[PDB]
RNA sequence: AAAAUUUAAAUUUUUUUUUUUUU
């Protein structure tokens, strides 16, 4: 009698302006490329004209006081300029200097870079602060020196290195601005102005939410600057935030083509070398398929050929790291630099080296890669050091290196120019699919050859391997502008710091968030139709009588009763012993085609022998075959099978007018709509072209013998069926029988079109609601299910109280980014670190600071291992109460999320050992090390913040015991631009 | 207390059990006002 | 298979003498 056994028990039962495109067309010198005809239609003077778009629009808060930005005459140059600036940027620079934000989404070789340059005087001369963004500490050692050689009262923050912080000038990259929007930097009080730059990371599925919450994050007082690649979907970024901070947005599109761009395709071992992109942008379908005809290492062939051409600098793209060191040595019976520049080359080599210590000035990899380096050919991929990342762009931008081996750092990498750009892999891996790279990747991955005062074009050369679909290379080259959508989701420090400062909510962000901006959008449509819909349904809304409702209300008792017992009247253990041919049957197949009244051919049971264990209904196995007349002339007589009720489409009775003709179909018992009592002569013969056909003309002739109504089989009177379940079930109808010829109006007053009055008006009573019912489903923030899951997990974790007051705990990973947080307060809560050494514990923190699989090490010295064991044990009954908190983690993968190999080599650059030893211990690059190496400086460092916040003062004496001792000789290393 | 007010729970859960065990639409077919009772009785739910 | 991601700890001068506590 347990308690719950009562539930199992059965009962006792009886805004858009300012919008306008503007032309701008120039002329280009001519070039014929490789191709020994021109590239295009020369004109008189042996220019070649080129035209592109300026598009122009502003968002617009309500009410506001506008005035054409356009009509704007710019009092003043803050910043003055040597040469003609162009249209746009004439449009840009007026947008600040009224003082309105602006994004402007163009390709890099444009001039976005202009548009910034202005901005900082116009901070400067209002004395103001203002912040240059990136994603990249190179793509800011590139903006710092020069700006630092343009204005020089700059500010530069990194996680590397900061210079001059109370400068006028400030620029740093992301997160430090979250950072320090977080813990509210005074530093910010003094800027109004902010540079924006590579903004289309916002829907980096890694890292895009960083830069979209620290932008929510803003005072709206603050002017911004917005600059990224083209993408279509400018206006809903500007759409988006002009409401969320309240003061317009302009933008500006352009289409620009600084250096004109030449796309050409070598088969791999095929010999045709085909413009069929020109540098006006129009597919060759000949050339392609001259191209296709074309198709039947390779590169070296190529190479000569483009140093005969004279079309250095040239640069390689593989899709991974290893081929081109490959590729590397498929090239290298070369050279091109001069000995003087080879003198040149190495001097100023040496000084690269000389930063170095001597014992590191003979490391194994840059012996090996330096004479491929004094071959005038260059490397690029992350796997090297940082110093070497630096050395060889330098003598890339002073063009040393023709050759560059490279990959997709040195696509966004810019300030590095090239001529000629070599696509070797057509597609790329994305994570799930070495795939066909989309649009405008490729167009990402265009533009970067041809100098602007310099080069005379843009050579694009792509090696393919297979004769694509046309329309791919068109979506491959000529391309789209691919969608900039938010990809944000939720991590825990953010969820932290939102309850540990005060002022604003983790909702408050979601209520703001752009990835939902498509449930924004399309629903005021929809309300438009709703608009519609709340007037049309007042139309019919009433009708003369009350009653009609009350009659549907009936006519909705009507309905459902005969729905219920017609599936019983098509009963499995019955229409049963009476389906004998020449039995007047009524046909009505499973409720939705009705096919009259018709003669039994006969009955039979389906036999599934290509599947035996599958299910038949017992109405369903068993196959009656029934002629009838009420079948379409054109059916398809000849493709529905015999003895299988699985009837194609065009099989259908003879609609209105249409002829009707005989024919047999396979029925099943719930086919049967009701059974008469009647035998004619069935036909014993079966199919002789004229026995079916004289049934319907019998069944016609019963249709002259009963034209009113077949006697249909009684279940009280014919079949004798007598159940107080089955007779007491009819008493719904006998109610109907009664009450329905009862109610005053039955069918008087035209009620029948009254009905559909009534029910012209109930289906705009339905269909509204229904729409009105997934408008308000199309409401909320759908992500709250994800955040009352994380609600959750910190109160299971005593992070905090249920009123969400965040304890200790919780206060402990406050200062913690750098790794799992959800982890690493437990692994000091569960302190297992009193018994690690430094050279212990760190093993341990290799468990975190590095995320990429690779070859297995050995299972280790297990003084290590036991800790790593330990470790594993913790986080399981975490991730536990994580599947127990409806978040869908496999906690075997969340394991495996701990990547635990390096810890020997961890191990032994605690115990002193050389660079060059470790170096035999794994595959993964010298840099990737390194990188996390000064990864793991920035854990331990946010380390020694716990025990101040805990008094561990051993933990306090063992911390920085580990800092020492990993802080030193190659870890010191320091970048050359700065 | 659990034992006693639960046992009163189960009382009325076997009665929550015994509601629409019959056949309930036939009445409100024959009124609104069993439906509306019913509706009624669901106004205390 | 690539690609990359994070910090910030506080400085330079205004004051009045000592006895004296129950064999």
């Amino acid at each position: 009698t347990d308690l719950f056994d009562v539930f199992e028990e059965t009962p006792v039962e009886l805004m858009l302006a300012d919008s306008f495109e503007q032309e701008a067309s120039r002329e280009v010198d001519a070039s014929k490329g490789l191709t020994n005809s021109e590239t295009l239609q020369v004109e008189q003077d042996g220019k070649v004209r080129l035209s592109h778009q300026v598009r122009h629009q502003v968002a617009l808060p309500p009410n506001y006081d506008y005035t054409p930005i356009a009509e704007h005459k710019r009092v003043n140059e803050a910043r003055t300029y040597p040469f003609t600036l162009d249209p746009f940027q004439d449009t840009a620079i007026s947008c600040i200097d009224r003082g309105e934000s602006v994004l402007v989404s163009a390709h890099t070789s444009a001039g976005k870079t202009v548009v910034a340059e202005y901005a900082i005087a116009q901070s400067l001369k209002n004395k103001q602060r203002v912040i240059y963004t990136s994603p990249i500490k190179a793509l800011s050692n590139q903006k710092y020196r020069e700006l630092l050689a343009e204005f020089g009262d700059v500010g530069l923050m990194t996680g590397d290195i900061t210079i001059n912080p109370d400068a006028g000038c400030l620029v740093m990259t992301t997160e430090i601005l979250r950072s320090m929007l977080y813990r509210g930097s005074e530093v910010m009080r003094e800027v109004a102005w902010v540079i924006f730059d590579e903004v289309h990371y916002m829907r980096d599925k890694e890292r895009g939410v960083v830069w979209e919450e620290t932008i929510i994050l803003l005072p709206d007082k603050v002017r911004y600057v917005f600059l990224s690649a083209t993408i279509p979907n400018a206006m809903e970024f500007a759409e988006w935030i002009c409401k969320i901070h309240s003061q317009p947005c302009h933008i500006v599109y352009t289409n620009f083509r600084p250096t004109p761009l030449q796309h050409y395709l070598f088969p791999a071992h095929g010999d045709g070398i085909y413009l069929v992109v020109d540098e006006k942008s129009t597919f060759r379908e000949e050339n392609f398929q001259k191209a296709m005809a074309s198709i039947s290492g390779d590169i070296y062939k190529i190479v000569k050929m483009i140093w005969k051409k004279k079309y250095n600098p040239v640069i390689v793209f593989s899709f991974s790291k290893r081929d081109c060191e490959e590729l590397a040595l498929k090239m290298s019976k070369l050279d091109f630099n001069s000995d003087d520049e080879k003198e040149a080359l190495t001097k100023i080599f040496n000084n690269a080296i000389a930063l170095l210590p001597e014992t590191d000035r003979e490391l194994p990899q840059i012996k090996h890669i330096l004479p491929l380096l004094r071959r005038g050919i260059g490397i690029h991929h992350s796997g090297l050091l940082p110093i070497l990342k630096e050395v060889i762009e330098i003598l890339f931008q002073e063009g040393f290196l023709k050759v560059l081996f490279a990959t997709e750092t040195f696509s966004i990498g810019l300030n590095m120019p090239a001529k000629t750009v070599v696509f070797t892999s057509v597609r790329k891996w994305d994570g799930q699919q070495f795939r066909w790279v989309s649009g405008g990747e490729y167009i990402q991955m265009s533009g970067r050859a041809g100098r602007r005062g310099l080069d005379d074009r843009g050579i694009v050369i792509m090696m393919i391997d297979e004769k694509m679909e046309p329309q791919v290379a068109k979506g491959m080259v000529k391309g789209q502008a691919d969608r900039l959508d938010s990809a944000f989701h939720l991590g825990y420090n953010m969820i932290l710091n939102l309850m540990r400062v005060e002022g604003i909510s983790p909702e408050f962000m979601l209520e703001h968030s752009f990835f939902q901006f498509q449930n924004v959008i399309s629903v005021p449509v929809m309300e438009k139709k709703l608009a519609e819909l709340k007037k049309d349904f007042d139309g019919i809304e009433v009708e003369d009588e009350e009653n009609v409702k009350e009659y549907h209300e009936i006519e909705q008792a009507i309905k459902g009763y005969r729905e219920d017992v017609r599936q019983v009247v098509t009963h499995p253990a019955n229409a049963l012993s009476f389906l004998q041919p020449g039995r007047l049957v009524e046909i009505s197949v499973n409720g939705k085609d009705n096919y009259g009244w018709g003669a039994v051919v006969d009955f039979a049971k389906r036999i599934n022998k290509r599947n035996p264990s599958a299910v038949y209904t017992d109405h369903e196995s068993y196959i009656v075959n029934v002629v009838v007349n009420t079948m379409y002339i054109d059916s398809p007589v000849n493709l529905l099978k015999p003895f299988n009720p699985t009837l194609p489409e065009g099989i259908r009775p003879a609609e209105e007018g249409e002829k009707s003709i005989c024919a047999v179909i396979p029925i099943t018992l719930d086919s049967i709509k009701s059974i008469g009592n009647l035998r004619l002569y069935m036909p014993k013969d079966i199919r002789a072209s004229g026995q079916k056909e004289t049934v319907g003309k019998s069944l016609r002739e019963v249709n002259r013998r009963f034209p009113d109504g077949i006697p249909v089989l009684d279940p009280v009177k014919n079949m004798k069926i007598e159940d107080e379940d089955f007779l007491k079930l009819m008493k719904k109808i006998d109610v109907l029988n009664t009450k329905l010829s009862s109610n005053p109006l039955t069918n008087s007053m035209r009620l029948e079109e009254l009905y559909g009055k009534y029910s012209r008006k109930h289906d705009l009573h339905e269909d509204m609601k229904q729409l009105k019912r997934k408008i308000s489903e199309s409401q909320a923030v759908i992500q709250l299910d994800d955040l009352r899951r994380r609600k959750r997990v910190l109160r299971r974790l005593g992070f905090c109280t249920p009123n969400d007051i965040i304890e200790l705990k919780g206060r402990v990973a406050c200062e913690i980014s750098s790794g799992d947080e959800l982890l690493l307060t437990e692994l000091i809560f569960n302190g297992n670190f009193n018994e690690l050494k430094p050279e212990q514990a760190a093993a341990l923190l290799s468990c975190f600071a590095f995320q990429e699989r690779c070859k297995e090490a050995p299972r280790l010295k297990p003084e290590l291992a036991e800790p790593l064991k330990a470790m594993r044990e913790i986080a399981a009954k975490i991730a536990k109460i994580m599947k127990d908190s409806k978040i869908e983690v496999v906690e075997k993968d969340y394991v495996e999320s701990f990547r635990h190999e390096l810890m020997e080599v961890v191990y032994e650059w605690c115990r002193g050992a050389t660079f060059t030893q470790i170096c035999k211990m794994t595959d993964v690059y010298e840099g990737s090390l390194i990188r996390m190496f000064k990864r793991l400086e920035e854990l331990v460092k946010e380390l020694v913040d716990v025990a101040n916040t805990i008094g561990n003062s051993s933990l306090k004496e063992k911390m920085e015991a580990v800092l020492k001792l990993i802080h030193r000789d190659i870890v010191s290393a320091g970048s050359l631009y700065l | 207390n659990p034992d006693v007010l639960l046992s009163r729970v189960i009382n009325v859960v076997r009665a929550a059990s015994s509601l629409a065990s019959q056949d309930v639409d036939f009445y409100k077919n024959l009124d609104r006002g069993f439906s509306k009772d019913l509706k009624s009785k669901a106004d205390k739910l």
